[PDB]
């Protein structure tokens, strides 16, 4: 919770901020769906919100799990995009269209 | 009697909320969607119905035309080309919002059974009955959805309330009660220890002194 | 703690002693209802439940608050009587049985 003035631009890469905060709210958002399975499945919902299910799935699999594989920040950034690829823009909206328009 | 154990369970009862608090919240607005959504069907339900009720009413009233008097005749004279009554084939719609019966009473209501077109008003009018049957279904089936949609909401809130309005603060006050006693224990210790220090120090005053 | 020194006529009016318990017992029979309302809907009723309702409704800022109007046992009780008039005055039964006429 201290790294505001840690996150930085072309320095530690500008876009990282909002990208983080994409996946931030997005991850947690998908944990919202997570349970409600016994309710109507999670197949009876609507698609968009369902998409955040897939968000998780890849989040835990790809993004988190990394065995011992020495990752790299840049490789880590890749992930973001990919997972977000499950999603149209219009969900992708911390970020400005240029950046997602650079990472998709 | 039945109160605490007094102890360490604290942590579980701390966890009480974890379970409770977090789950239960969210459950409310889930179904809120569905009830919202219900309304489209309700709106549409009567739409054609009321319209085509008056375009029912045509035939009903055109009974009386040259066959008000032959309503008497007709009620025999046209009546039985088809099972009257039932064919109510009870349907489940199975959802959150359980299962209740709906149905299509899928047997025909018929209208042809007579030749020439016989007395005339009869056939077209009997044809109107279709437009009773069929039409009544829309509402028959949307309102059974209604009853589902009542239940949930009502039931729902009953628990919402409960959680909000007894559960949480009750268990809060438990912890506290516990805590406080546990905590106060510290003192007694100390209280003891104080005297102990007193001892050590008394020893050390009159074994070093004397 | 004391409520029976300073009491009774020769110290009081007739009704001081009585309309106490009346009100008490009145308000009570309000409150119960108001609990159950959201949690049974408004589907179980009588209109003497609409009345016990109404005493409570009455009872509120109408009675309880009196601002800084320098009161008196009269000034009070008068409108204490008002409340009861909502009710079947026969269903005031923490009084004399004609007290319903010994004030309104």
């Amino acid at each position: 919770r201290l790294m505001n003035n840690g996150v930085g631009k072309g320095k530690t890469r500008e876009d990282h901020k909002q990208v983080s905060d994409q996946l931030y709210s997005a991850y947690a958002n998908g944990v919202d769906i997570r349970k409600l399975v016994a309710i109507i499945g999670e197949d009876a919902l609507t698609e968009n919100d369902r998409r955040y299910l897939q968000f998780a799935d890849a989040f835990e699999r790809f993004f988190i799990n990394q065995g011992q594989q020495n990752r790299s920040i840049e490789e880590s950034l890749q992930i973001a995009w990919a997972l977000l690829s499950m999603l149209p823009q219009g969900e992708l909206k911390r970020i400005s269209k240029d950046h997602i328009g650079k990472y998709y | 009697s039945q109160v605490s154990p007094t102890r360490m369970n604290l942590l579980q009862r701390r966890g009480q909320l974890r379970l409770a608090q977090k789950g239960v919240d969210l459950l409310k607005k889930k179904r809120d969607a569905l009830v919202a959504e219900f309304f489209g069907l309700v709106r549409e339900a009567m739409e054609a119905r009321k319209a085509l009720d008056q375009a029912a009413k045509e035939a009903y009233a055109a009974l009386l035309l040259a066959q008000a008097f032959d309503g008497p005749e007709v009620v025999a004279g046209a009546a039985l080309g088809v099972p009257p009554l039932e064919g109510v084939e009870a349907e489940v719609e199975n959802v959150w919002g359980s299962k209740v019966p709906r149905l299509k009473a899928t047997f025909p209501d018929g209208a042809l059974l007579s030749p020439v077109g016989t007395p005339a008003y009869t056939l077209e009018a009997s044809r109107a009955f279709r437009r009773y049957a069929e039409a009544l279904i829309r509402v028959a089936n949307t309102e059974t959805r209604l009853k589902k949609i009542g239940e949930e909401i009502k039931k729902t809130t009953r628990r919402v309330n409960a959680l909000e309005q007894v559960v949480i603060p009750g268990i809060r006050a438990q912890i506290r009660f516990i805590q406080q006693v546990l905590e106060q224990r510290e003192r007694e210790d100390t209280f003891r220890l104080k005297r102990i220090k007193g001892k050590i120090e008394a020893r050390e005053a009159e074994e070093e002194g004397g």
